[PDB]
């Protein structure tokens, strides 16, 4: 049944989650209340990778909300689709994790893990054929960043050999809430490259830059934002959710995709870059598709690719379209820029389609990167731990909560290695 | 939930309590006999202005305070007052004998008589809250109870409440308004005594709020009345974050993480904004831009220093009211290039902002005149450090030849005790000193 | 409920003790016989400091009389007010002292003492929180100086942490009394600098010259001398008596005006001074309020503010003026006459404003400094005393009731030493 | 008579195993509830098909097939299909979750806890044999299962039945189709485990089959269903001789014989024409000289080669309909002359010829049009080590990095054996120069 056991934790992994869970059940012809009301059977014919089978015929996501903190659990139960939501995977504290990451791992995450452990299980005990757990969070907050990580490390102790793969939000200073995101994102960092087998990349930076930028829009929200993050998830999950020439499942995914274990941070692309309201009038020829994707200014991940290599390529073509212009247009992009892609792993570009596209739009296309290029990324956040970290700056944040200072010590030597094999890959 | 308890101390810190709850109750619709016909929910709630105000099975809305001085007549005017039915009487506590003007007394002598029983009803205020997040503590500097009945008070709260923050609404003493010679040593006694048990501490310089409301409100002789309503403004500028919600409210407890660096520099500068007469507001609508700009300006500040002469590790702006985010970007890019604010390396050069969406209120009678939008800017720079500097001085004047220091060993304490305070002061001049030096 | 006790002892002591009762009844509103006939709140929020509240609303003043004879206290009984106090506190002896302060203090004085403590007991105990005690005496006497110093002593071992506060009048040959006044004062002023925490020095050369001078009054006699006392003891005790902060007791102004224990002797000032003169053209206002009262004409001791410099300054104007005005002009005093500021006691200079004014009078201002110039008065009873104890005059006056040289030249030498702290502070400077 | 076991391991041997048994079907009569109307003897008979149909008193035709995948969405299919009538449950073994494109996940980890219910079941099918001659063995190089799982199978197989014959279909790996990155590893681990267990291994490149199907078929873009049903074809025309009355390859023993002199060297290619577009209504009939000059055309081969630049040391020309002796020896009289035939020193340079009577049969609403006379040559040509020269390539780009190598250890099988699997593909790559390679 090859079943995933979804958590988000946090606000901003539970406003994410959230949205994620009403673009797909639109997809699948889910309504709000969990009834299925489409017209195709491809919709139902993979729909128990993410939904459990309620008693009466309706579909309930295999899904766990947590924070330590009851605000965003009540957003959710009061949105659109608040009420698909098993009532009893509501796992909440009162007290917050003040956008501290030690407060989410060690201190105030400690004593609410184990509630959501018995969650887990009892959801991953009803999975008839379990696949793996997918968690999505920020990595600049409290909740989401340290006890998010503590459940990964809580969970991969009970399934060490299922796949752990996650949409992990990076901060920016251009979206900020607090100056101690660049601690609380590298700390969390040393746990993904340890703990996760697959980990999307998605940068709030990038995120700002196509609003602004792009879609021309001056103030963005976290909503404008969030519209972007739904669009990738979506795409980036079709080959799970739907069938094709292709059956992919999460391990399928990593043993292509990373070739070496700790190089295993992707970046997502997405076109055509809709809006709110948009309105896509005129649809996109493949060709246009196909260079749009590639862009730099498509990525969701702050990084321009020509400064790296592509070690692993993966996309996706949504909608009814000549799957030999597909074909086509895919390897005229290869030629066009060969050099961006390593030579030592041959026929590292892989294109899968399927005809059914996301709503409001007749073909797009969602591609996955393990790209030396994200090197970009971990150094941007490295030199604004290092500014701080130099003065010792904000530290007693987290020492106050039994923290070392040798721990942030190790975290950030752990994330100069990792610069520094993406370099070495870069020069082959 | 997430309640906070008040406590005012003293004459400055009872009459600003009284100028405070006043106006929460006419920005929360509260009546003078606690009854707030908009709350749906009788007897209890989880509303934001639950924070600040618990529920009887009446209706009635109570504030979570204390009011405490070593003498009854400033108390005596709350209980009296306009809302002398806000309160339970056990919420008012006075002595007999005041502290007259000396820490010892309010530290020691006195205040040993009513410690206890002060503790004993904050227990009591502590044991209806759900989720205590801290408490607020108003005090004078220079007066006896302010200053030494508070640091006693601080340290027996570390003791019964652990680690729970404790925030300060501090007055420093300005000569204009002065009532005591020796305030200089009943501020630097308070500041080294309070320094390791207080989380974040907002001083108004009562010379700064004076010549504010003599150049802006046209006021020839500013009295307490009116200090203590411009005060308000500000700290209801700074708790409204937890009286109210909105979709761009931002918690104060966040803007603690910007604005303390390190545990000794947790002392932001405030500014607020506009500051202008009923006779001058009309005509004159105040645009985002133009109250943002007024923030830069020294004359505008709750404290008298220059911070162009120092360097900025944290600037908040609170803006509340006629406020869309696209009008403060524009203002701050603006204000970035005409001003020179400089930030230390170590920190990233930004702007908080959070933006209430309820306007501001001026009490009836009152010299403010109704504008519908407006900002406090909490900032941490070093350029505060000149305050410590000047009060240090007139310490180090007087300590030299001895004066007025047998009032305080007569009743207790040690000259050892005044070079130690002096001397943390010291260290804290040199402490602001490097964080602002440039890294290797 | 800041209450405090009032004791008045010999002749100048119920003199001006008498007529300080009467000046602040009618401020108060309070007749011959303890009723309440104001007109103002004001009058009696603070009417518990000196007034006991009696059955039936009567205000009985918290004042005992002594005196080691009944001549005086037969007097005080049948002038205006005499009614007003309680006949159990009148103490009076019949032996009388002789204008000798050894007499007062250790032999006649000292069979009176027990009678005089009971009284203040029974007043101190009946306090709802007692604040201090302010005598009323002279120096010069034998009962005021020598009796008055004991009971400070005796009052100081029952209540050692409260306030003791004195009224105490130098002596001056214009006025002389008799010619060993200055052993009087001299022994006198040696307690005083001791056992009181804040003492107003008001002098009789200081007041002489002021009738004759400025009042020209050719023949000034007791009255005259004392009209110039109580209007002082009025003002000086304004801030004590209405409502208003700043100096609202007497230890908020002891911790504000004495930086050294010793150095507690203060000089009032009052203006106008002109309280019956015969130059009209008055015209009052703040500006020459302020002159005035930094004038040496103007102080009820004699000493020149310009022959030394203010530790302290204590000012308080009574009556309708813009406050603005006054805070601008004792600004502009003090930078004005800035020399003659210690510059390490900053804002040594507080004002305090009363809406009540004296009867008969658009507006005043009292003055209380804490200046070394006072050595100047010390110095004069040193010289005096020196004069007569050099040639060991009049000595077996007081050697017949017990007291030894040894006591005359330490109470010499204590004085000495005074004078010369007041010169120490005067010459140091703040870098 | 002697029976033959089709084994069907992965995805892609099991849907290869359907299209042709729906194939073996049509063409000897068999409906797909398993009923004969031609056959006469009722559950029992020793005619040739009954090398690879049992049958039931009731007359069913069961197929000696076994169709095992690690998971089942690709069994269900068989189970659920046209022809589910077929098949006996215990035919069909599904597992619960897959290789993952991993060779080692399928050989070491799901292998060894499914291997022996494996061999239970052919157990169970091979008593039913009077006088077994061996396996036919299908599977992928590229799939997890295709190539870690039938390696296992293969190496118990030679223990369980020694003195037996297994012959292998084997789909070699090719971009425009392929679904990992990691193919040529898999390839090359498995090649080298399988070697000394497979007597004669038919290699199909998906590449060759991608572009006869857009090149002679018109079609655009090739779906696993077109390149099945041409594969099937060639699979038939291949054991045609076993399922039918005749004289050349009549068991899985002269498959080794004819085309198999040095047992390492054990890799024949295969040629097939006429490949025509069912679409094409008017077309004119190639003949006998025709079709076999088209079997030395490199468009035409299982594998794309270039057998001119090597030698030979078996031909094998097998036609099938209406194909009379002296035509072929006519053609082959030319194809002699014109084309460059070079065979080894140490072997006959000449052909052995098979002719069926019964021309091919087209799976009705298939892609290719009914013909009246067809051929497959099946050649041992030196030429085919081109493509194990290419799989080498890719595997040293890989190997050279490490690439993708933690995926193998972490199933428990040693880095060292990607070496020893490499250093046997180096063998073999000279084995094929010294046979055939001149100064
Ligand atoms: N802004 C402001 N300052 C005040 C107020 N009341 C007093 N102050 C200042 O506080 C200082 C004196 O402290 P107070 O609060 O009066 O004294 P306290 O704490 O009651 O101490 P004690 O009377 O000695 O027991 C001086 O600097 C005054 O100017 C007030 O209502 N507002
Ligand atoms: N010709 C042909 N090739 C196929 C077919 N199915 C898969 N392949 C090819 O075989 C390789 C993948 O092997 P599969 O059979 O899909 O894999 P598997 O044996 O199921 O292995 P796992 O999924 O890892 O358990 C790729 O090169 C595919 O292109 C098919 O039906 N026909
Ligand atoms: N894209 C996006 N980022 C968000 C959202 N909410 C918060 N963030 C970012 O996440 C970080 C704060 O983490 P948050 O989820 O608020 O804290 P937590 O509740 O303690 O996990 C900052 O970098 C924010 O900019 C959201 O809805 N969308
Ligand atoms: N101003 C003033 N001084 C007085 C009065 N009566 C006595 N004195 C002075 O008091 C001194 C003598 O003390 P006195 O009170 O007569 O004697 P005692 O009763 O023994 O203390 C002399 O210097 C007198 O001038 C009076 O009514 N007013
Ligand atoms: C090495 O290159 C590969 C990457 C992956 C993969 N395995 N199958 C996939 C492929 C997908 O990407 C194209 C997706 C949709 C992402 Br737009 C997928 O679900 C996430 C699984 C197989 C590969 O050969
Ligand atoms: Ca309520
Ligand atoms: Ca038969
Ligand atoms: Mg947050
Ligand atoms: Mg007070
Ligand atoms: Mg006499
Ligand atoms: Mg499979």
């Amino acid at each position: 049944m090859r079943e995933i056991v979804h958590i988000q934790a946090g606000q901003c992994g539970n406003q994410i989650g959230a949205k994620f869970w009403e673009v797909i059940s639109d997809e699948h012809g889910i309504d709000p209340t969990g009834s299925y009301h489409g017209d195709s059977d491809l919709q139902l014919e993979r729909i128990n990778v993410y939904y459990n089978e309620a008693t009466g015929n309706k579909y309930v996501p295999r899904a766990i909300l947590v924070d330590l903190e009851p605000g965003t659990m009540d957003s959710v139960r009061s949105g659109p689709f608040g009420q698909i939501f098993r009532p009893d995977n509501f796992v909440f504290g009162q007290s917050g994790a003040g956008n501290n990451w030690a407060k989410g791992h060690y201190t105030e995450g400690a004593e609410l893990v184990d509630s959501v452990l018995d969650v887990v299980r009892k959801e991953s005990e009803s999975c008839d054929c379990l696949q793996g757990f997918q968690l999505t969070h920020s990595l600049g907050g409290g909740t989401g960043s340290g006890m998010g990580t503590l459940l990964i490390s809580k969970i991969r102790e009970e399934y060490p050999d299922r796949i752990m793969n996650t949409f992990s939000v990076m901060p920016s200073p251009k979206v900020s809430d607090t100056v101690v995101e660049p601690y609380n994102a590298t700390l969390s960092v040393h746990q993904l490259v340890e703990n996760t087998d697959e980990t999307y990349c998605i940068d709030n930076e990038a995120l700002y830059d196509i609003c602004f930028r792009t879609l021309k829009l001056t103030t963005p929200t976290y909503g404008d934002l969030n519209h972007l993050v739904s669009a990738t998830m979506s795409g980036v999950t079709t080959c799970l959710r739907f069938p094709g020439q292709l059956n992919a499942d999460l391990r399928k995914l990593a043993v292509n995709m990373v070739p070496f274990p700790r190089l295993h941070f992707f970046m997502p692309g997405f076109a055509p870059l809709t809006s709110r309201g948009s309105q896509q009038y005129r649809a996109l020829t493949v060709p246009e598709l196909t260079q749009q994707m590639f862009d730099s200014k498509n990525m969701m991940a702050a990084c321009d690719p020509r400064h790296g290599r592509y070690l692993t390529v993966a996309a996706i073509f949504r909608g009814r379209m000549s799957m030999k212009e597909v074909d086509e247009q895919m390897l005229n992009v290869q030629n066009k820029n060969s050099s961006y892609f390593v030579e030592w792993i041959p026929n590292n570009v892989k294109t899968a389609v399927c005809d059914i596209p996301p709503r409001g739009l007749k073909m797009s296309a969602t591609f996955i990167g393990n790209s030396t290029a994200i090197q970009e990324l971990f150094k941007r956040i490295s030199e604004q731990f290092t500014a701080m970290f130099r003065r010792k700056a904000f530290l007693h944040w987290y020492t106050g909560e039994g923290m070392d200072e040798m721990e942030f010590t190790e975290a950030e030597s752990n994330m100069n290695d990792l610069v520094s094999e993406y370099q070495q890959y870069q020069d082959a | 939930m997430r309640e906070c308890i008040s406590i005012h101390v003293g004459q400055a810190g009872v009459q600003i309590g009284n100028a405070c709850w006043e106006l929460y109750c006419l920005e929360h619709g509260i009546q003078p006999d606690g009854q707030m016909p908009s709350d749906k929910t009788i007897g209890g709630g989880d509303d934001s202005f639950n924070t600040f105000f618990s529920e009887t099975g009446a209706g009635k809305h109570v504030p979570r305070a204390v009011f405490v001085d070593l003498e009854p007549t400033v108390i005596d005017e709350v209980r009296t007052g306009t809302y002398r039915q806000l309160f339970h009487p056990e919420q008012l506590i006075t002595g007999k004998e005041d502290a007259a003007n000396n820490y010892a007394r309010g530290h020691y002598t006195i205040g040993k008589e009513i410690i206890d029983l002060v503790l004993d009803r904050i227990r009591k205020l502590a044991d209806q809250c759900t989720g205590l997040q801290g408490f607020l503590v108003f005090h004078s500097f220079g007066g006896g109870t302010g200053s030494g009945f508070t640091s006693l008070l601080m340290e027996r709260l570390s003791v019964d409440y652990g680690k729970k923050s404790k925030l300060e609404f501090s007055i420093y003493p300005a000569p204009q308004v002065s009532t005591a010679v020796v305030e200089p040593y009943n501020s630097i006694l308070t500041t080294h005594t309070t320094l390791e048990h207080s989380d974040c501490a907002f001083m108004v310089d009562n010379e700064a709020i004076y010549d504010i409301c003599r150049r802006n409100l046209d006021i020839e002789r500013p009295t307490y009345t009116n200090l203590n309503r411009l005060i308000s403004q500000i700290v209801s500028s700074i708790t409204a974050s937890l009286r109210f919600d909105g979709a761009l409210n931002v918690d104060l407890t966040e803007f603690q993480t910007n604005l303390v660096p390190y545990p000794r520099i947790h002392f932001p500068l405030a500014t607020y904004a506009p500051v202008i007469s009923a006779e001058k507001a009309y005509h004159e609508q105040l645009s985002v831009a133009e109250i943002t700009n007024a923030c830069f300006e020294p004359a505008n500040q709750m404290v008298k220093c220059d911070p162009r002469h120092g360097k900025y590790m944290a600037c908040c702006l609170l803006y509340r009211g006629d406020v869309v985010p696209k009008d403060v970007n524009a203002a701050i890019a603006t204000i970035k290039t005409k001003r020179s604010i400089q930030f230390v390396d170590w920190c990233p050069t930004g702007f908080k902002v959070g933006i209430n969406y309820q306007p501001p209120t001026v009490v009836p009678g009152g010299d403010l005149a109704k504008v519908q939008r407006a900002v406090c800017m909490l900032s941490n720079t070093t350029a505060i450090a000149e305050a410590w500097a000047r009060l240090d001085h007139k310490f180090d004047l007087m300590y030299a030849k001895r004066a007025f220091v047998h009032w305080y060993v007569g009743e207790g304490m040690e000259e050892g005790e005044f070079s130690e305070a002096r001397e943390d002061m010291a260290a804290l001049e040199k402490d602001y000193e490097e964080v602002g030096v440039d890294s290797v």
